[PDB]
């Protein structure tokens, strides 16, 4: 995937703390640069890993680590987050980063899922008054038919499927060329009960929803900070 | 977007739903709804700069403030855009919110969609507290409940 700069706030008073933090990240698969700042209590991390993993690596060495910013080097085109949740066991965090005007990095980690393929969709409204049921239909400004990420004729909200492992965790990282961060701020991200058939199922709901069953969890796609924007 | 909605939730008993409607471009925004489980009295009521709540008010940022002003009440000219003053809870802990405001909007550089709405513990002193924290947060205390403001039908 594309490189993403993650700005973590990590507490580290001593010089021995700086050495522990730098060691946990440097020499790891898919971590280009690390750039620790003692004075500012900051750790920049250029990477192709999910932020959830890079946070775990920092937290694994004693001190706590909060993620405060997200960009792709030097003008922030738009950052966002969706905290998934609701009545079931499903909960997660998915982050959106507009890399260029025509390309958006979507990346997240979701737990509490049944092993297998679950559909993932940006719906049109961010109305959680009736949980996922009040969020409306798949976000479809272009009036397209339902499809998968590969189909250029798809709903703008169509992000295809996401695989949950045997432990019910589903990690993913993908780039989408139709979904734009500030086109979907205030709308909802929803994960479904079953598999998105990508318009190819031959079923009444195939070209409408992809026939992925009930909505399990959902959150509003909220504005988050770019690099150095929340001090 | 012409309408918006927020579902306020927390650790304690405080919960609520807040609606926004703006029929005019850059017009007044009707903010109505109800919050329950508050203590009787004035409770600070603010929109934050970000809707990211992955680390509470840390990730939420400071009060929404694109004009870099200091904190004031809603009717003050020197205010943050997210400064919607105090809602008032009754003896039963119910604050029926009814507000009109033209500094906030649902479009443009004061767009509050995608941002966290918070109901706070104590009364917001409206920037008139006589110390530095009054000009930042209005001394409203801790977060009782919050949610992201989203687009509604
Ligand atoms: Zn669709
Ligand atoms: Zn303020």
């Amino acid at each position: 995937g594309t490189l993403a700069t993650l700005e973590f706030a990590v507490q580290m008073t001593a010089q021995s703390a700086v050495d522990a933090v730098r060691k946990s990240l440097q020499g790891v698969a898919g971590v280009q640069d690390v750039e620790v700042h003692l004075e500012d209590q900051m750790v920049l991390v250029h990477t192709t890993l999910p932020s959830q993993e890079v946070q775990a690596l920092l937290e694994g060495t004693g001190r706590q680590a909060v993620l405060k910013g997200m960009g792709s080097g030097q003008q922030n085109l738009g950052a966002a987050v969706a905290i998934l949740g609701g009545p079931g066991t499903v909960q997660g965090v998915v982050r959106f980063l507009q890399l260029t005007p025509e390309r958006c990095l979507i990346e997240g980690t979701i737990d509490g899922l049944e092993p297998g393929l679950h559909g993932l969709h940006v719906h049109q409204y961010g109305d959680l008054t009736n949980n996922c049921n009040s969020c409306g239909n798949h976000f479809n400004p272009d009036g397209a038919s339902h499809g998968g990420p590969q189909d250029s004729d798809r709903h703008r909200g169509d992000l295809g499927n996401v695989r949950a492992d045997a432990d019910g965790r589903a990690i993913f990282r993908m780039e989408d060329e139709q979904l734009k961060v500030w086109d979907v701020i205030g709308r909802s991200l929803i994960i479904d009960e079953g598999e998105d058939d990508l318009g190819r199922g031959g079923h009444p709901l195939s070209k409408i929803t992809g026939n992925s069953g009930e909505r399990l969890a959902c959150g509003i796609i909220a504005r988050s900070a770019g690099l150095f924007q929340n001090p | 977007a012409t309408k918006a909605v927020c579902v306020l939730k927390g650790d304690g008993p405080v919960q609520g739903i807040i609606n926004f409607e703006q029929k005019e471009s850059n017009g007044p925004v009707k903010v109505w709804g109800s919050i329950k489980g508050l203590t009787e009295g004035l409770h600070g009521f603010h929109v934050h700069e970000f809707g990211d709540n992955t680390a509470g008010a840390t990730s939420a940022g400071p009060h929404f403030n694109p004009l870099s002003r200091k904190h004031g009440g809603p009717k003050d000219e020197e205010r943050h855009v997210g400064d919607l003053g105090n809602v008032t809870a009754d003896k039963d802990g119910v604050a029926d919110v009814s507000i009109e405001d033209s500094v906030i909007s649902l479009s443009g550089d004061h767009c509050i969609i995608g941002r966290t709405l918070v109901v706070h513990e104590k009364a917001d002193d409206l920037g008139k507290g006589g110390n530095e924290e009054s000009t930042k947060t209005g001394n409203a205390g801790s977060r009782l409940a919050a949610g992201v403001i989203g687009i509604a039908q």
